[PDB]
Formats: C-alpha cells, structure tokens, sequence
C-alpha cells in the first residue's frame, strides 16, 4: 500500500 | 482525496480475469475470425479496443454473442492481441508482426500500433 | 516467453471497467446492501473478492441478477470497498475503519484486510 | 514497454  | 492504494491490485484483477477466461468462466461473447472463434469477456474487449468499445456501446449489437471480424484478419494476429488484452503482454516476433500492427490498427489499440511502428522502423 | 509489457496496461483496462460501471454499461447483476442498491460486472466482483468468487461460480448463482447481502453488512463498507475494487484506491478513515475491515472479511478480499488490522494496530 |  502507498500514498498515490 | 485522502485514499491509500494498493500498487498490484490491477495487475491481480487482470491476472484474475485471465484465470476466468482460461476456464471459459461468465464469457459471454464469441469472435469469430475466419475459421477461428475465440471466447471472452465483452467489458475487457471494451476496456482493450476501441472498435470493441464502439461494438458493444452500440444499442443493438450490445446484445450479440457473436462478432465477426472483417475476413481480412488474422486469427493469430487476433490471438496474440487477445493474449495482451489479459495480460499486458505481447508476443511480438519478426514472423508476426505485420498481422500484429494490421490487427491492432483495425482493433484500434493504439499502444500497440506505437510499438509495433517503432519496432518496424529499428529493422 | 520472449514477450514485451505495457506497464500502464492493467491500470487502463480497471480504468476503463470503471468508466463502464459509472456509466452503467454491461453491469449484469445489483448488489443489495440493507436499503442500498449497487451495480456491478460480475467478473469484476470475482476477480477482487472471495466471496463473489464463490458465489458466481456456483452453476445456479452464476444467474441470479440480484445478490443479496447479510443484513449485518454495512453499505458505506461496501460503497468503499466497491470503489476500491474498480479503482485500487481505498478510501479508509478513522470512522469507517471498522465497517471497512468487518466488510472486507466477509467480502474476503486478503489485502484490505490486512492493512485495516494493521493500521488499527498503530492506533 | 518494459522486458518483463
Ligand atoms: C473513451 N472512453 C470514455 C472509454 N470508456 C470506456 C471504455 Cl471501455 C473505453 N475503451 C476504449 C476506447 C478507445 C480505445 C481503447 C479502449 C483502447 C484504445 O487504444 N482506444 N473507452
Ligand atoms: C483462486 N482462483 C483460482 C481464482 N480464479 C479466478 C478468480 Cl476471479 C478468483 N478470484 C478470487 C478468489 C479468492 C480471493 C480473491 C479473488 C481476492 C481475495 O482476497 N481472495 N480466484
Ligand atoms: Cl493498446
Ligand atoms: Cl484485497
């Protein structure tokens, strides 16, 4: 999971 | 927004409707091209191929199970680009690549006419 | 294989199933979630949860038109994880955390799991 | 386009  | 991603979940989707159509799993269309048929998804035809996405928003051929291609395609040229469509990636050879550009181009699959232009143009 | 990748490929085909549902095209079956209705493909719904995976594989559900959920799941839950499904972006805060991760293990979809058990962990 |  990322910060788009 | 302040939404997190998950980085390979398009790639498990795809990978997953592949899995589908391998097992001939909720395919609700058949593409007949030449002798050949091949079975798939109407919505990843779509999402692929601009002349799909024409075809099936069309109010009338929406509801067709069968789509023949013009008789001028090549059902392996046709394959390969069925293949990409499910797993982004192209088997593009010396052999086929001609048929490969000539169907993208009818499929209207724009990324894959760019490639296969600049692949022409390096040989 | 001696295949080439288009990288961007399966981002563009969930951006495009999207593009379908918000528009309504092809959607062949409503979730129903308490009062609350929402349409969907199918093949997407399998390709991201467990439980769809189950449930339209099974040769007399595969038909049904309407799904019915258990009444104790929550349609803002499902509203989030129906978006991250077409988009791989999960909208997950504070105050729906636990409608999220509640959600996401009957819907049986892994990953959102574990990051909801994990972010509930550091607070 | 990449070499997967
Ligand atoms: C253009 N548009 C709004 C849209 N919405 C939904 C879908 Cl499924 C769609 N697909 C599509 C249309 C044109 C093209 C492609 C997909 C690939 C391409 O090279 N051209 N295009
Ligand atoms: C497991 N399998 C062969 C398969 N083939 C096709 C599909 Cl659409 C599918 N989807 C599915 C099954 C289980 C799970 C998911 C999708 C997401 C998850 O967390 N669990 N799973
Ligand atoms: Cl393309
Ligand atoms: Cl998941």
């Amino acid at each position: 999971w990322v910060i788009p | 927004d302040s939404c997190i991603q998950f980085t390979r979940h398009a790639s498990d989707v795809l990978l997953n409707l592949n899995r589908l159509r391998s097992r001939d799993i909720l395919t609700d269309v058949v593409i007949v091209v030449s002798r050949e048929q091949f079975r798939a998804h109407k919505t990843v035809l779509m999402a692929c191929s601009g002349l799909f996405y024409s075809i099936f928003t069309d109010q009338l051929k929406c509801n067709l199970s069968v789509i023949n291609l013009d008789p001028e395609i090549n059902p392996e040229g046709f394959c390969i680009l069925l293949d990409f469509m499910y797993t982004s990636r192209l088997n593009l050879r010396e052999g086929n690549i001609m048929a490969v550009m000539a169907t993208a181009m009818y499929l209207q699959m724009e990324h894959v006419v760019d490639t296969c232009r600049k692949f022409i143009k390096a040989s």
